[PDB]
Formats: structure tokens, C-alpha cells, sequence
């Protein structure tokens, strides 16, 4: 059965569909990843200038 | 005193009315996740 509103909740008023999903069929495994990515020709081909 | 209580009249009966409760999770409408990954709904909203 559900369980007491106080244990769902994240302590602000929210909860997520994964703790109110009994029957187990419904996942939330979603997060964020992002594109980490620099070549070396943008990287070390810098603009430069030095002193004559 | 005779019930005159056939074989399939007994065994197969009119079946019983009953209400079968399906998860919250596919009741409420999907949105997209906050920050966390998780999809977080407001508490007082959960419906039965």
C-alpha cells in the first residue's frame, strides 16, 4: 500500500514517481551528462604575439 | 428436497464485481525531470 505522506516526501513538499510507483514498473533512472570535448588544434592553437 | 443443481450451473457461477487499483505512477501525467533526474510531484497531489 502507499506509505505515509512524510516518508515520501523529500522534506519540502515533493516527491518522486519512482517511491509512489508500488508496483515497481515505472523508473525515473534519467540524469544529465554533458558533452565534455575540446580538440587539440582549438586547444593549444591559441593566439599568440610576443615583443620583437 | 430436490435442489436440481446441475454441474455447470454450480461450478460456473456469474463472476464476483471487483475493482482492480492500478499504480499512481501510470494514473499522473508525465513531465519532463527537474535538475536530479527524478520526475518530482507535489505530495498532496498523489492520487489513489
Amino acid at each position: 500500500t502507499l506509505h505515509t505522506i512524510s516518508s515520501l516526501d523529500y522534506g519540502d513538499g515533493r516527491t518522486c514517481v519512482c517511491r509512489i510507483c508500488v508496483c515497481g514498473k515505472h523508473r525515473c533512472t534519467d540524469p544529465k551528462l554533458p558533452f565534455f570535448g575540446e580538440t587539440t588544434y582549438r586547444d593549444e592553437y591559441v593566439p599568440k604575439s610576443t615583443v620583437r | 428436497v430436490r435442489d436440481f443443481g446441475t454441474t455447470h450451473s454450480e461450478s460456473y457461477k456469474v463472476p464476483p464485481h471487483r475493482v482492480r487499483r492500478v499504480c499512481p505512477a501510470s494514473q499522473l501525467a508525465p513531465r519532463p525531470p527537474s535538475v536530479d533526474g527524478h520526475y518530482k510531484l507535489s505530495v498532496y497531489a498523489i492520487p489513489s
